[PDB]
RNA sequence: UUUUUU
């Protein structure tokens, strides 16, 4: 049910509620930290020569 | 839609000017805010596809 | 000579009765003591005597300008600031002096009122949210209404319809009869989803007043 | 005037869960709060009168006590407050048969209490709806236009998200619910 | 050898 009521709305995909769950929540907690390091470890990586 | 109008202070109705409506062409079954029409009619409160 | 207070008694019984016994005293006093800042105190009970009847562009009006030029530090000239500011004379420092006199003497919604209402009545708008938000920290429960309804109505003008319901809300909670509030936050409503409390608020909004007709229309 | 308009010109020129103390802070609470939306027969205790301080603000608490009838005063606080706003509450509880004498206590409080489950329909249009979370769960996801109107939902018994065939609806109802639902 | 909802 839950798959087929996600799929027949066009704005929402499945992977948006198995994101969102609980039993997610330790890994995902931390979420805006591994993007501001990743963007601004990348320019750290931009700095050595080829 | 004719709006009303309102005195800056202690809105009061000065009169009635027509301006342009911005959130027509929306549905409530192709669209998912709180601006579009209320629904069909009266309804089965649950178990609605589409 | 009971100098200050004979002058100050016959002032008191001047604006008891009419405005004859106020020409008397304003001339006595600006005679008898020659000053600024005591002579201002005399100046503003004279234009006080004076604004009845008297046009007073000279006799009053000059006076208020001598109390205007004796400012007082706290609580004692803000109001003749305010008063001398009333529709004309540079109407820009008019807000400017409304401004300061509300600033400084915050005191009362009466004064407080008036002076939001004029400083938003020019085009600056910024400087009023600053001075909504100061006053809504004070609000205890209830009692500033307002300041609710002009706040509102301002975030009503934004699309930003939760805090301008929970103001309107506020509104309400300090007196629940008048009508243009219930009017206005029905039309909150009924600007973002809610269509059936949008008519209830509506339907409330004209049960008193039955005299309005944009409520019932709108029902 | 030239010189006394630049007289008078001159002179006018993250933590996302705070963990509110049980027992310290409340001293005080008639000062604010003077007309409070529901009045009972005797005293409501410190927690709960912290509660209804937060109640007002309109905040999202997470009421955990021991005693059973401790709840209840937040639970009916909610819809004091949601009929004088004019809005509606829905409140939610798991247990087809739960649900029917919460609906005899809230129809006898105060009232239109409408009541909603797998058979029952009585009176869909009032403003402190009774359902089972499989309903609210099931018109999540259509519309059904009783969203537009909301201003609470009273999760009743959250600890049945440790449920091993029940889990699952609390976590898809507190995941679809729009923004402007305390 | 108990319990539960569209």
């Amino acid at each position: 049910t839950m798959i087929l009521n996600l799929l027949r709305v066009d704005a929402l995909r499945v992977e948006d509620m198995m994101k969102r769950s609980f039993s997610e929540f330790p890994s995902r907690k931390d979420s805006k930290a591994h993007e501001q390091a990743l963007a601004e470890l990348t320019k750290r990586l931009g700095a050595l020569e080829e | 839609d004719l709006q009303a109008q309102r005195h800056p202070t202690t809105g009061q109705i000065l009169g009635y000017k027509e301006v342009l409506l911005e959130n027509t062409n929306l549905s409530a079954t192709t669209s998912l805010s709180l601006r579009r029409p209320p629904g069909p009619a009266s309804q089965s409160l649950w178990g609605n596809p589409t | 000579a009971e100098v200050h207070a004979l002058e100050a008694l016959i002032h008191f019984t001047k604006k008891d009765y009419l405005q004859a016994e106020k020409c008397f005293q304003r001339a006595l006093e600006k005679d008898t003591e020659v000053a600024e800042y005591h002579y201002q105190l005399g100046l503003t009970y004279w234009f006080m005597g004076e604004e009845t009847r008297k046009d007073k562009t000279k006799a009053l009006t000059h006076f208020l300008k001598a109390a205007r030029l004796d400012t007082y530090m706290g609580k004692v000239f803000c109001y003749l600031g305010h008063y001398y500011r009333d529709v004309v004379g540079d109407k820009n420092r008019a807000r400017g002096c409304y401004r300061k006199a509300f600033e400084l003497d915050d005191t009362d919604a009466e004064s407080g009122a008036a002076a939001v209402d004029l400083s938003v009545e020019l085009e600056d708008m910024e400087m009023a949210l600053a001075i909504l938000t100061t006053v809504t920290q004070k609000a205890s429960a209830g009692t500033a209404k307002w300041a609710w309804l002009r706040r509102g109505l301002y975030y009503l003008k934004a699309g930003q319809h939760s805090q301008a319901v929970a103001d309107l809300q506020a509104a309400l909670r300090a007196d629940p009869k008048d009508f243009n509030c219930w009017e206005s936050l029905g039309e909150a409503y009924l600007s973002r989803g809610g269509y059936t409390t949008a008519l209830k608020s509506f339907t409330k909004a004209s049960e008193l007043n039955p005299e309005s007709i944009y409520s019932v229309f709108k029902v | 005037l030239a010189r006394a308009s630049s007289l008078e010109d001159l002179v006018l020129k993250e933590q996302w869960a705070i963990p509110v103390d049980a027992t310290s802070p409340v001293g005080d609470f008639y000062r604010l709060i003077p007309q409070p939306a529901f009045q009972w027969a005797f005293e409501p205790d410190v927690f709960q009168k912290q509660a209804i301080l937060h109640l007002e603000r309109h905040d999202s608490v997470f009421v955990a006590a021991h005693t059973s009838a401790g709840k209840t005063v937040v639970a009916e606080y909610a819809i004091a407050l949601a009929q004088k706003h004019m809005t509606r509450t829905i409140y939610t509880s798991p247990i087809k048969a739960l649900s029917n004498q919460k609906f005899r206590d809230f129809r006898n409080t105060f009232g239109d209490v409408g009541l909603l489950t797998g058979d029952v329909q009585l009176h869909p249009e009032a403003s402190c709806l009774i359902m089972t979370t499989e309903i609210l769960r099931s018109m999540l996801y259509s519309g059904s236009d009783v969203i537009r109107d909301l201003e609470w939902v009273i999760f009743d018994e959250v600890h049945y998200i440790n449920d091993v065939e029940r889990g699952v609806v609390w976590e898809e109802v507190l995941i679809m619910l729009p923004d402007h639902v305390s």
